[PDB]
């Protein structure tokens, strides 16, 4: 809902597609307003300089004329086959964002937006796409004791899941990204090695459920 | 480059011609000046990826790990670091043209990639969703062993070596970029390209493109007018086409240049700010870390791997 | 306007620092352009400096809010171009807008790191570019920052995707 405000009370927030739309406007344009030009000619008015001009000299000039239109639309022409190769870069990146974030779960890094990725939606726009990315983003930064082992019996205990830390009593075991914490257990661990492999291991207990 | 110095010179005689041919000149202008703004784009797309500056701590507690050589010098008039110096040493008028400076400056390319280093050195993936997280530099590497299918435990087995392996192959790049600047000829060429279009345009300036004289004082006092005049038209479409053709050059070349900074930018975020799975995308071997370097209107990533050490023969089923 | 001994252009002619043999005459830049002479009658080399050229960048306020316009030179000095508002950036010389010691964020860019905007009794700043703000992040290799909660933001993207089918 919040978008659809942002979009309608700030209408540059689509710029990125009217451009597209403005440049191909202004290469025809460019293209008519060239037209008039005599490109140093006697007249760039073709009925103009037939019935000013005897014919071999008005031919000479309409030489003249044509070079210079060839001229505007190869121009035209190369601008439109640059922009071209621009549009469908931008097009193969719109289709590629569709397939990893709309019909499929990528995992590329801030792909569609910062955050985690969790869906997305396309909306159709007049010669380009929209899209809506939702992605997640953590509300508040707790700093919390850590360790990348605990031991007991005198072996390294890692977690098998997420990250081991401490509240200043126990130890337990969160997720990666969410300090949920579960007691630690000899359930959820992975040993090997020697307490004393690991730098910086915290002895203390490992439970049993 | 504006026709009006490139052709006259600010002259009378075919600055009025030119004014005939209009926007087929004025085009020549707008679609350099789009390029110049595509060129600032670039270049924050590619390091302006960091939403607030982070920094590395006054005490590098990072497990054994020499970053030194990556981060700033503070004590330089520029704040590089001991391999954009490297980076940076080792890679490289009244004829219409006018070359403005980029709004991003070496300067603030590094202090975006200071951020970008101390934030993947002590937050790593977190940089990505959010504020990013504080992590001891020994967890970043255990979830960043993790994330590549090897426990943690192996790091911690080997942090000793792990530490003197990253170590090494930092040092030893530094080497080879000082005694082989060719390493960096990538970037080498996007300059010397650049140069050479500039370079082009003011040669064929000199060209009478078969015209009775190149110099337009020359021609002015040499000819009656009306000559004159024709070959004046002569050298205006010659010296327009010059200027299309450096256009042209410059467009596509811009279009290529989007395309590696976009790819830049792309491995930043991929390698830097987060730990990609795409394969062999910023090296091969294992990806567990990477680093950015400002670079003269490039950019110039460590991109750091593993690769094992002995092939063993076992029984599987 | 300079004409030594038949060869022209426009500048500013001062002394180099070029040394020459006793047989030479004038210094030259790609395709033969000079940019040195030696003076015929006075036994100095003078340097030529083309003659300062660059665009016109106009700083305008959105003309919703204000009428209040400064204007950037390109590639020139406040020497050669002023007024009483006249400040040197390193991009050109700005005329009507003030200058600011502090950086700030950029809505309006002149070049090399100095960007402008409009801030209160209203004027035209030129600003230091900040780049952002600064995370004064803390840190041990002991302790860790992991989050409770989360929200949801939701990005829009916008791009091209075709032109106008056009013959
Ligand atoms: C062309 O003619 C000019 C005269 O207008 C010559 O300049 C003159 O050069 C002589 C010899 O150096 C100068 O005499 C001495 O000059 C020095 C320093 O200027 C001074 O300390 C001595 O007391 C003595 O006057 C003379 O002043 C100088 N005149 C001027 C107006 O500069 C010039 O050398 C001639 N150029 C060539 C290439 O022959
Ligand atoms: C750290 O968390 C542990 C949870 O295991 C806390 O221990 C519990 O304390 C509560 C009351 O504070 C008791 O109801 C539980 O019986 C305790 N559980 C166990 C397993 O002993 C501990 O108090 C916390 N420490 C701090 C400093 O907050
Ligand atoms: C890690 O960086 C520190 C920086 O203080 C290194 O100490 C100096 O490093 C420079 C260049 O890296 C050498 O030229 C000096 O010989 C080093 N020692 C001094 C000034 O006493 C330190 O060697 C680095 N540690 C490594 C590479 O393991
Ligand atoms: C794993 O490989 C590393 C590096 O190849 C080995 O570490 C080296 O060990 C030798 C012992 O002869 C030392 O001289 C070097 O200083 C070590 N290098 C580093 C970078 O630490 C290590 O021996 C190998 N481990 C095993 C079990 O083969
Ligand atoms: C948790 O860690 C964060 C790291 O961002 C701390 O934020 C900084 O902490 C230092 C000292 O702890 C302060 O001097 C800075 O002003 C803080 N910077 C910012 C940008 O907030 C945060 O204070 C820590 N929280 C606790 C309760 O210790
Ligand atoms: C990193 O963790 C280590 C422990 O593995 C800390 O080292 C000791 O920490 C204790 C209590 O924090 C201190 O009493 C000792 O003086 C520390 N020894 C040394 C050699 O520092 C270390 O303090 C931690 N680093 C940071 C920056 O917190
Ligand atoms: C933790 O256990 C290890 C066993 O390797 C031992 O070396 C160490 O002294 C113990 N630490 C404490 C504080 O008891
Ligand atoms: C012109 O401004 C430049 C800034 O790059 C400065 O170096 C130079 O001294 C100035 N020249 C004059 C004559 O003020
Ligand atoms: C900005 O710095 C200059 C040079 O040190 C100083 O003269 C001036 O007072 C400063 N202006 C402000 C507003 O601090």
């Amino acid at each position: 809902g919040k978008i659809q405000d942002s979009l309608s009370s700030t209408p540059s927030a689509l710029g990125k597609l009217q451009d597209v739309v403005n440049q191909n406007a202004q290469a025809l344009n460019t293209l008519v307003k060239q037209l008039s030009s005599n490109f140093g000619a006697i007249s760039s008015v073709l009925n103009d300089i037939l019935s000013r001009l005897d014919p071999p000299e008005a031919e000479v000039q309409i030489d003249r004329l044509i070079t210079g239109r060839l001229q505007s639309l190869q121009t035209y022409v190369t601008q439109q086959l640059i922009r071209a190769a621009e549009i469908r870069a931008s097009a193969n990146l719109a289709a590629t964002k569709m397939s990893e974030c709309v019909l499929g779960q990528s995992k590329r890094v801030d792909f569609c937006g910062k955050g985690y990725h969790l869906m997305s939606f396309p909306q159709s726009a007049p010669h380009g796409v929209v899209f809506l990315h939702v992605t997640y983003v953590p509300a508040q930064e707790k700093n919390f004791t850590t360790a990348p082992a605990i031991c007991h019996d005198g072996k390294a205990h890692f977690p098998r899941e997420g990250v081991f830390v401490s509240n200043g009593t126990h130890w337990f075991v969160t997720q990666r990204n969410f300090y949920e914490p579960q007691i630690i257990t000899t359930d959820n661990t992975f040993v090997s090695g020697n307490c004393d492999v690991v730098i910086g291991i915290v002895n203390n207990t490992v439970y049993d459920p | 480059v504006d026709c009006t110095m490139y052709i006259c010179g600010d002259s009378t005689e075919c600055s009025n011609l030119l004014l005939q041919y209009g926007s087929f000149c004025t085009q020549l202008n707008r679609a350099l000046t789009g390029i110049a703004v595509e060129q600032d784009k670039n270049t924050q797309e590619v390091f302006a990826q960091v939403k607030q500056i982070y920094k590395t701590p006054p005490i590098k507690d990072f497990g054994g790990f020499n970053f030194s050589q990556i981060l700033p010098d503070p004590s330089k008039p520029s704040k590089r670091s001991p391999i954009e110096d490297l980076l940076f040493n080792k890679v490289t008028k009244f004829n219409g043209l006018t070359v403005l400076p980029p709004l991003l400056t070496d300067e603030m390319i590094a202090q975006y990639t200071s951020a970008l280093l101390a934030g993947t050195i002590t937050s790593g993936w977190t940089f990505g969703a959010g504020p990013a997280l504080q992590i001891p530099f020994p967890m970043q590497m255990a979830y960043r062993f993790n994330g590549i299918g090897v426990t943690q435990n192996v790091l911690y087995e080997n942090q000793k070596l792990i530490a003197n392996q990253f170590n090494s192959a930092i040092g030893k790049i530094q080497d080879s970029l000082s005694s082989t600047p060719s390493a960096l000829g990538k970037l080498q060429d996007v300059v010397n390209q650049n140069a050479q279009a500039l370079n082009t345009l003011v040669k064929q300036l000199s060209s009478n493109f078969g015209a009775i004289s190149s110099v337009l004082n020359d021609i002015l006092s040499r000819l009656d007018p009306p000559e004159a005049e024709v070959q004046i038209d002569r050298l205006i479409t010659g010296r327009l086409q010059s200027l299309q053709t450096y256009v042209t050059q410059q467009l596509i070349r811009a279009a290529e240049i989007r395309a590696s900074a976009n790819l830049a930018a792309t491995k930043m975020s991929e390698c830097v700010l987060g730990q990609s799975k795409r394969v062999d995308f910023c090296g091969k071997g294992y990806h567990l870390m990477s680093f950015p370097q400002s670079a003269p209107h490039g950019v110039v990533f460590l991109h750091v791997t593993y690769v094992p050490a002995q092939e063993k023969n076992f029984t599987t089923a | 306007n300079f004409n030594f001994n038949g060869l022209t252009g426009t500048g500013v002619l001062t002394e180099s620092n070029k040394k020459f043999l006793p047989f030479q005459q004038f210094g030259r830049d790609i395709a033969d352009t000079t940019d040195a002479v030696r003076d015929p009658q006075t036994l100095e080399i003078l340097d030529i400096t083309p003659c300062s050229f660059g665009g016109v960048s106009v700083i305008t306020p959105g003309t919703n809010t204000s009428n209040q316009v400064a204007v950037l030179y390109q590639d020139v000095n406040c020497t050669e171009v002023t007024g009483s508002n006249v400040f040197q950036t390193r991009a050109g010389c700005l005329i009507g807008a003030e200058h600011v010691n502090n950086s700030y964020e950029c809505d309006i860019p002149i070049g090399a790191g100095i960007c402008a905007s409009y801030q209160t009794s209203q004027s035209i700043i030129a600003y230091t570019m900040s780049l952002g703000a600064e995370n004064s992040v803390a840190y041990s290799n002991n302790s860790i920052a992991i989050p409770t909660n989360f929200t949801i933001s939701v990005t829009t993207e916008i791009l091209p995707v075709s032109m106008t089918k056009t013959s």
